[PDB]
Protein backbone atom coordinates (compact mmCIF):
# COMPACT_ATOMS: atom_id res chain seq x y z
CA UNK A 1 0.00 0.00 0.00
CA UNK A 2 1.46 3.29 -1.07
CA UNK A 3 2.40 6.68 0.96
CA UNK A 4 1.24 9.77 0.59
CA UNK A 5 1.59 13.30 1.84
CA UNK A 6 -0.82 15.87 0.09
CA UNK A 7 1.52 19.11 -1.42
CA UNK A 8 4.83 17.25 -0.68
CA UNK A 9 7.03 19.40 -3.40
CA UNK A 10 10.56 19.67 -4.00
CA UNK B 1 13.91 -15.32 5.36
CA UNK B 2 13.91 -11.33 4.83
CA UNK B 3 11.16 -9.82 2.43
CA UNK B 4 11.08 -6.01 0.66
CA UNK B 5 8.45 -3.77 -0.59
CA UNK B 6 9.31 -1.45 -3.08
CA UNK B 7 7.96 1.65 -5.31
CA UNK B 8 9.01 3.03 -7.82
CA UNK B 9 8.46 6.28 -9.87
CA UNK B 10 9.89 7.81 -12.95
CA UNK B 11 8.52 10.94 -14.47
CA UNK B 12 10.18 11.90 -17.56
CA UNK B 13 9.84 15.34 -19.64
CA UNK B 14 9.73 15.64 -23.16
CA UNK B 15 9.25 19.63 -24.45
CA UNK B 16 7.12 19.77 -27.33
CA UNK B 17 5.61 16.63 -26.83
CA UNK B 18 2.91 16.99 -24.37
CA UNK B 19 3.10 16.59 -20.34
CA UNK B 20 5.93 14.40 -18.67
CA UNK B 21 5.26 10.74 -19.16
CA UNK B 22 5.04 9.15 -15.67
CA UNK B 23 5.28 5.21 -14.91
CA UNK B 24 5.45 3.48 -11.46
CA UNK B 25 5.51 0.15 -10.40
CA UNK B 26 5.32 -1.53 -6.80
CA UNK B 27 7.55 -4.57 -6.08
CA UNK B 28 7.49 -7.44 -2.95
CA UNK B 29 10.74 -8.77 -3.48
CA UNK B 30 11.37 -9.45 -6.79
CA UNK B 31 7.84 -9.69 -7.94
CA UNK B 32 6.23 -7.09 -9.63
CA UNK B 33 2.57 -6.89 -8.01
CA UNK B 34 0.98 -2.96 -9.29
CA UNK B 35 1.40 -0.61 -12.21
CA UNK B 36 0.59 2.32 -13.50
CA UNK B 37 1.27 5.17 -16.74
CA UNK B 38 0.14 8.09 -17.49
CA UNK B 39 0.24 7.17 -21.03
CA UNK B 40 -2.45 4.57 -20.66
CA UNK B 41 -5.87 4.88 -22.31
CA UNK B 42 -7.40 5.28 -18.99
CA UNK B 43 -4.58 5.33 -16.50
CA UNK B 44 -5.35 3.23 -13.48
CA UNK B 45 -3.56 1.47 -11.40
CA UNK B 46 -3.26 -2.09 -12.28
CA UNK B 47 -2.48 -5.77 -10.55
CA UNK B 48 0.56 -7.96 -12.04
CA UNK B 49 0.52 -10.41 -9.69
CA UNK B 50 -2.86 -12.79 -8.47
CA UNK B 51 -2.30 -12.26 -4.61
CA UNK B 52 -3.10 -8.86 -5.28
CA UNK B 53 -6.49 -8.50 -7.23
CA UNK B 54 -8.17 -9.60 -4.23
CA UNK B 55 -8.21 -5.91 -2.90
CA UNK B 56 -10.97 -3.92 -3.57
CA UNK B 57 -12.41 -1.36 -5.48
CA UNK B 58 -11.33 1.27 -2.01
CA UNK B 59 -8.09 -0.24 -2.37
CA UNK B 60 -7.45 0.37 -6.18
CA UNK B 61 -9.09 3.87 -6.16
CA UNK B 62 -6.97 4.95 -3.23
CA UNK B 63 -3.80 3.54 -5.17
CA UNK B 64 -5.24 5.19 -8.54
CA UNK B 65 -5.32 8.54 -6.44
CA UNK B 66 -2.09 8.20 -5.50
CA UNK B 67 -0.32 7.72 -8.38
CA UNK B 68 -1.96 11.15 -10.22
CA UNK B 69 -1.22 13.23 -6.92
CA UNK B 70 2.42 12.00 -7.18
CA UNK B 71 2.07 12.82 -11.54
CA UNK B 72 1.26 15.82 -10.81
CA UNK B 73 3.95 16.45 -7.72
CA UNK B 74 6.47 15.27 -10.37
CA UNK B 75 5.27 17.81 -13.07
CA UNK B 76 5.72 20.96 -10.75
CA UNK B 77 8.97 19.49 -9.52
CA UNK B 78 10.31 19.50 -12.88
CA UNK B 79 9.45 22.96 -13.38
CA UNK B 80 11.06 23.59 -9.93
CA UNK B 81 14.45 21.77 -10.30
CA UNK B 82 14.87 23.72 -14.06
CA UNK B 83 14.90 26.60 -11.61
CA UNK B 84 17.10 25.38 -8.57
CA UNK B 85 19.45 23.97 -11.50
CA UNK B 86 19.36 27.52 -13.90
CA UNK B 87 18.28 25.13 -16.44
CA UNK B 88 16.31 25.42 -19.71
CA UNK B 89 12.42 24.68 -20.59
CA UNK B 90 13.65 23.03 -23.89
CA UNK B 91 15.35 19.95 -22.43
CA UNK B 92 14.23 16.45 -21.59
CA UNK B 93 15.10 15.59 -17.91
CA UNK B 94 14.22 13.01 -15.14
CA UNK B 95 13.04 12.29 -11.44
CA UNK B 96 13.21 9.28 -9.94
CA UNK B 97 11.95 8.03 -6.56
CA UNK B 98 11.66 5.13 -4.86
CA UNK B 99 10.62 4.00 -1.23
CA UNK B 100 9.88 1.49 0.78
CA UNK B 101 10.61 -1.13 3.54
CA UNK B 102 12.51 -4.40 4.63
CA UNK B 103 11.30 -7.25 7.35
CA UNK B 104 13.06 -9.82 8.68
CA UNK B 105 11.66 -13.55 9.66
CA UNK B 106 9.57 -12.20 12.61
CA UNK B 107 8.31 -9.72 10.39
CA UNK B 108 10.16 -7.03 12.12
CA UNK B 109 11.14 -3.51 10.01
CA UNK B 110 14.92 -3.99 9.50
CA UNK B 111 15.21 -0.81 7.44
CA UNK B 112 13.02 1.86 5.58
CA UNK B 113 13.90 3.83 2.44
CA UNK B 114 12.85 6.77 0.32
CA UNK B 115 14.87 8.30 -2.45
CA UNK B 116 15.05 10.77 -5.11
CA UNK B 117 17.15 11.25 -8.07
CA UNK B 118 17.37 13.59 -10.59
CA UNK B 119 18.55 13.46 -14.52
CA UNK B 120 19.99 10.47 -12.96
CA UNK B 121 22.04 11.47 -9.99
CA UNK B 122 21.27 11.34 -6.81
CA UNK B 123 19.37 14.17 -5.19
CA UNK B 124 17.95 13.91 -1.74
CA UNK B 125 17.42 11.05 0.53
CA UNK B 126 16.42 9.88 3.90
CA UNK B 127 18.74 8.61 6.19
CA UNK B 128 18.76 4.87 7.29
CA UNK B 129 17.81 6.72 10.74
CA UNK B 130 14.46 7.98 9.23
CA UNK B 131 14.80 10.94 11.01
CA UNK B 132 17.57 13.03 8.93
CA UNK B 133 18.26 13.87 5.41
CA UNK B 134 21.15 13.58 3.18
CA UNK B 135 21.29 16.13 0.39
CA UNK B 136 23.49 16.28 -2.61
CA UNK B 137 24.08 19.40 -3.17
CA UNK B 138 23.23 22.93 -2.83
CA UNK B 139 19.84 22.89 -4.90
CA UNK B 140 18.90 19.62 -3.06
CA UNK B 141 19.36 21.26 0.37
CA UNK B 142 17.14 24.03 -0.46
CA UNK B 143 14.63 20.93 -0.84
CA UNK B 144 15.89 19.61 2.77
CA UNK B 145 14.97 23.17 4.63
CA UNK B 146 11.10 22.86 3.07
CA UNK B 147 10.38 19.18 3.78
CA UNK B 148 12.42 19.57 7.43
CA UNK B 149 10.15 23.03 8.05
CA UNK B 150 7.05 20.47 7.00
CA UNK B 151 8.33 17.48 9.01
CA UNK B 152 7.86 15.30 6.23
CA UNK B 153 10.54 12.78 7.87
CA UNK B 154 8.39 12.65 10.50
CA UNK B 155 5.32 11.56 8.65
CA UNK B 156 7.66 9.06 6.44
CA UNK B 157 9.42 7.66 9.59
CA UNK B 158 5.19 6.79 10.97
CA UNK B 159 4.64 5.10 6.99
CA UNK B 160 7.71 3.21 7.38
CA UNK B 161 6.82 1.59 10.72
CA UNK B 162 3.47 1.00 9.93
CA UNK B 163 1.77 0.70 7.33
CA UNK B 164 4.70 -0.22 4.88
CA UNK B 165 5.34 -3.48 7.16
CA UNK B 166 1.47 -4.12 7.76
CA UNK B 167 0.93 -4.45 4.32
CA UNK B 168 4.08 -5.98 3.43
CA UNK B 169 3.29 -8.67 5.74
CA UNK B 170 -0.52 -8.63 4.43
CA UNK B 171 1.02 -9.68 0.93
CA UNK B 172 3.58 -11.87 2.20
CA UNK B 173 0.68 -13.83 3.48
CA UNK B 174 -1.74 -13.77 0.66
CA UNK B 175 0.32 -14.82 -2.11
CA UNK B 176 2.60 -16.97 0.38
CA UNK B 177 2.36 -20.01 -2.61
CA UNK B 178 4.62 -17.90 -4.62
CA UNK B 179 5.97 -14.87 -2.65
CA UNK B 180 7.15 -17.37 0.13
CA UNK B 181 8.38 -20.31 -1.96
CA UNK B 182 12.08 -20.28 -3.19
CA UNK B 183 12.43 -22.40 -6.86
CA UNK B 184 16.17 -23.39 -6.50
CA UNK B 185 18.23 -22.96 -9.90
CA UNK B 186 18.51 -25.95 -12.84
CA UNK B 187 22.42 -25.50 -13.50
CA UNK B 188 24.95 -27.14 -15.69
CA UNK B 189 28.16 -26.57 -17.40
CA UNK B 190 28.80 -25.99 -21.30
CA UNK B 191 32.25 -26.53 -23.16
CA UNK B 192 32.66 -24.77 -26.38
CA UNK B 193 36.30 -24.35 -27.91
CA UNK B 194 37.56 -21.40 -28.67
CA UNK B 195 40.91 -22.86 -30.78
CA UNK B 196 43.41 -25.82 -30.37
CA UNK B 197 45.29 -23.85 -27.12
CA UNK B 198 41.72 -23.06 -24.99
CA UNK B 199 37.86 -23.81 -24.58
CA UNK B 200 34.88 -21.93 -22.99
CA UNK B 201 33.32 -23.47 -19.68
CA UNK B 202 30.13 -21.31 -19.04
CA UNK B 203 27.95 -22.32 -16.03
CA UNK B 204 24.24 -21.89 -16.22
CA UNK B 205 21.57 -21.19 -13.44
CA UNK B 206 17.96 -21.65 -14.89
CA UNK B 207 14.76 -20.78 -13.81
CA UNK B 208 15.79 -19.60 -9.90
CA UNK B 209 13.66 -16.85 -7.60
CA UNK B 210 14.72 -15.21 -6.01
CA UNK B 211 16.96 -12.94 -8.35
CA UNK B 212 19.83 -13.51 -5.21
CA UNK B 213 22.20 -15.97 -6.54
CA UNK B 214 26.08 -16.28 -6.54
CA UNK B 215 27.98 -17.90 -9.19
CA UNK B 216 31.60 -18.40 -9.49
CA UNK B 217 34.39 -20.30 -10.73
CA UNK B 218 37.72 -21.76 -9.05
CA UNK B 219 40.95 -23.07 -10.74
CA UNK B 220 42.85 -25.31 -8.22
CA UNK B 221 40.47 -23.97 -5.83
CA UNK B 222 41.23 -19.84 -6.38
CA UNK B 223 38.34 -17.80 -7.05
CA UNK B 224 39.15 -16.43 -10.53
CA UNK B 225 37.29 -13.27 -9.75
CA UNK B 226 39.31 -11.34 -12.21
CA UNK B 227 38.83 -14.20 -14.99
CA UNK B 228 35.71 -14.33 -15.07
CA UNK B 229 33.06 -13.34 -17.27
CA UNK B 230 29.26 -13.43 -15.44
CA UNK B 231 26.49 -11.86 -17.09
CA UNK B 232 23.89 -9.33 -15.33
CA UNK B 233 20.80 -11.67 -13.41
CA UNK B 234 17.72 -11.61 -16.44
CA UNK B 235 14.03 -12.27 -15.89
CA UNK B 236 13.14 -15.19 -18.15
CA UNK B 237 9.54 -13.57 -18.21
CA UNK B 238 7.44 -16.07 -16.30
CA UNK B 239 9.13 -14.80 -12.87
CA UNK B 240 11.84 -16.54 -12.67
CA UNK B 241 15.95 -15.83 -13.40
CA UNK B 242 18.81 -16.74 -15.28
CA UNK B 243 22.32 -15.74 -15.66
CA UNK B 244 25.82 -17.39 -16.38
CA UNK B 245 29.48 -17.40 -15.76
CA UNK B 246 32.25 -18.12 -17.92
CA UNK B 247 35.97 -18.78 -17.86
CA UNK B 248 38.65 -19.45 -20.54
CA UNK B 249 40.34 -22.48 -19.45
CA UNK B 250 43.79 -23.93 -21.33
CA UNK B 251 42.79 -26.69 -23.14
CA UNK B 252 43.37 -29.82 -20.95
CA UNK B 253 43.18 -28.80 -17.96
CA UNK B 254 39.14 -28.32 -17.52
CA UNK B 255 39.12 -30.58 -14.55
CA UNK B 256 41.28 -28.08 -12.65
CA UNK B 257 37.78 -25.92 -12.80
CA UNK B 258 34.89 -26.34 -10.63
CA UNK B 259 31.98 -24.00 -10.78
CA UNK B 260 30.00 -23.03 -7.39
CA UNK B 261 26.16 -21.89 -6.93
CA UNK B 262 24.36 -20.29 -3.73
CA UNK B 263 20.99 -19.68 -3.69
CA UNK B 264 18.38 -19.51 -0.88
CA UNK B 265 16.34 -22.19 -2.54
CA UNK B 266 19.70 -24.64 -2.24
CA UNK B 267 19.74 -27.07 0.54
CA UNK B 268 23.47 -26.63 0.32
CA UNK B 269 26.17 -24.44 -2.50
CA UNK B 270 27.10 -26.46 -5.25
CA UNK B 271 29.65 -27.44 -7.04
CA UNK B 272 29.79 -28.23 -10.80
CA UNK B 273 32.22 -29.67 -13.16
CA UNK B 274 32.53 -30.28 -17.25
CA UNK B 275 32.24 -33.75 -17.64
CA UNK B 276 33.14 -34.92 -21.30
CA UNK C 1 23.91 15.37 -17.78
CA UNK C 2 25.03 11.92 -17.45
CA UNK C 3 24.61 9.00 -20.20
CA UNK C 4 24.86 5.15 -19.95
CA UNK C 5 24.54 3.40 -22.72
CA UNK C 6 22.44 -0.04 -22.62
CA UNK C 7 23.63 -3.59 -21.68
CA UNK C 8 21.96 -5.95 -23.53
CA UNK C 9 20.88 -10.00 -23.77
CA UNK C 10 19.19 -11.64 -26.25
CA UNK C 11 17.98 -15.14 -25.51
CA UNK C 12 14.91 -17.42 -24.84
CA UNK C 13 12.64 -18.13 -21.89
CA UNK C 14 13.04 -21.74 -22.26
CA UNK C 15 16.20 -23.86 -23.37
CA UNK C 16 16.06 -23.58 -27.69
CA UNK C 17 13.68 -26.69 -29.44
CA UNK C 18 13.42 -26.18 -32.79
CA UNK C 19 9.58 -26.85 -33.77
CA UNK C 20 8.80 -26.15 -29.86
CA UNK C 21 6.88 -22.54 -28.76
CA UNK C 22 9.18 -20.39 -26.94
CA UNK C 23 9.81 -16.62 -25.62
CA UNK C 24 12.51 -14.51 -27.45
CA UNK C 25 13.87 -11.84 -24.67
CA UNK C 26 15.98 -8.94 -25.49
CA UNK C 27 16.86 -7.28 -22.20
CA UNK C 28 18.12 -3.72 -22.28
CA UNK C 29 19.10 -2.94 -18.56
CA UNK C 30 21.52 -0.21 -17.23
CA UNK C 31 20.72 2.56 -19.22
CA UNK C 32 20.34 6.67 -18.94
CA UNK C 33 18.30 8.34 -19.74
CA UNK C 34 15.09 6.19 -20.55
CA UNK C 35 14.27 7.06 -24.06
CA UNK C 36 15.72 3.98 -25.68
CA UNK C 37 14.63 1.90 -29.12
CA UNK C 38 14.07 -1.60 -29.07
CA UNK C 39 13.14 -3.99 -32.31
CA UNK C 40 13.11 -7.96 -32.10
CA UNK C 41 14.31 -8.80 -35.90
CA UNK C 42 13.61 -12.28 -37.59
CA UNK C 43 16.10 -12.50 -40.32
CA UNK C 44 16.66 -9.44 -40.40
CA UNK C 45 12.87 -7.97 -40.37
CA UNK C 46 11.63 -5.88 -37.31
CA UNK C 47 9.40 -8.13 -35.79
CA UNK C 48 5.33 -7.30 -35.06
CA UNK C 49 3.54 -7.73 -31.90
CA UNK C 50 6.66 -7.28 -29.28
CA UNK C 51 5.07 -6.77 -25.93
CA UNK C 52 7.82 -4.77 -23.16
CA UNK C 53 7.90 -4.75 -19.18
CA UNK C 54 6.94 -1.38 -17.19
CA UNK C 55 10.04 1.13 -16.78
CA UNK C 56 11.57 0.40 -13.70
CA UNK C 57 15.15 0.83 -12.64
CA UNK C 58 18.10 -0.34 -9.99
CA UNK C 59 19.78 0.61 -7.10
CA UNK C 60 22.57 2.75 -8.74
CA UNK C 61 18.79 4.49 -10.45
CA UNK C 62 20.27 3.03 -14.32
CA UNK C 63 17.00 1.97 -16.03
CA UNK C 64 16.15 -1.70 -17.48
CA UNK C 65 13.37 -3.10 -19.74
CA UNK C 66 12.13 -6.50 -20.88
CA UNK C 67 10.93 -6.80 -24.50
CA UNK C 68 9.55 -10.37 -25.82
CA UNK C 69 7.56 -11.80 -28.32
CA UNK C 70 6.46 -15.68 -28.40
CA UNK C 71 8.46 -17.47 -30.99
CA UNK C 72 8.89 -20.89 -32.04
CA UNK C 73 12.89 -21.25 -33.26
CA UNK C 74 14.17 -23.73 -36.07
CA UNK C 75 17.19 -23.96 -37.48
CA UNK C 76 17.28 -21.56 -40.48
CA UNK C 77 15.72 -18.52 -38.99
CA UNK C 78 18.25 -16.18 -37.46
CA UNK C 79 16.95 -13.95 -34.64
CA UNK C 80 18.13 -10.34 -33.01
CA UNK C 81 17.48 -7.26 -30.97
CA UNK C 82 18.32 -3.81 -32.18
CA UNK C 83 18.70 -1.19 -29.39
CA UNK C 84 18.67 2.67 -30.24
CA UNK C 85 19.81 5.10 -27.63
CA UNK C 86 21.46 8.66 -27.57
CA UNK C 87 24.82 7.14 -26.55
CA UNK C 88 24.72 4.77 -29.79
CA UNK C 89 25.97 6.81 -32.82
CA UNK C 90 23.98 3.99 -34.60
CA UNK C 91 21.91 0.94 -33.84
CA UNK C 92 23.24 -1.61 -31.94
CA UNK C 93 22.42 -5.64 -32.91
CA UNK C 94 22.62 -7.93 -31.39
CA UNK C 95 22.06 -11.71 -32.81
CA UNK C 96 21.03 -14.52 -30.58
CA UNK C 97 22.65 -17.27 -29.46
CA UNK C 98 21.36 -20.42 -28.37
CA UNK C 99 23.95 -21.01 -26.37
CA UNK C 100 24.24 -17.82 -24.28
Amino acid sequence: KRWIILGLNK
Amino acid sequence: GSHSMRYFHTSVSRPGRGEPRFITVGYVDDTLFVRFDSDAASPREEPRAPWIEQEGPEYWDRETQICKAKAQTDREDLRTLLRYYNQSEAGSHTLQNMYGCDVGPDGRLLRGYHQNAYDGKDYIALNEDLSSWTAADTAAQITQRKWEAARVAEQLRAYLEGECVEWLRRYLENGKETLQRADPPKTHVTHHPISDHEATLRCWALGFYPAEITLTWQRDGEDQTQDTELVETRPAGDRTFQKWAAVVVPSGEEQRYTCHVQHEGLPKPLTLRWEP
Amino acid sequence: MIQRTPKIQVYSRHPAENGKSNFLNCYVSGFHPSDIEVDLLKNGERIEKVEHSDLSFSKDWSFYLLYYTEFTPTEKDEYACRVNHVTLSQPKIVKWDRDM
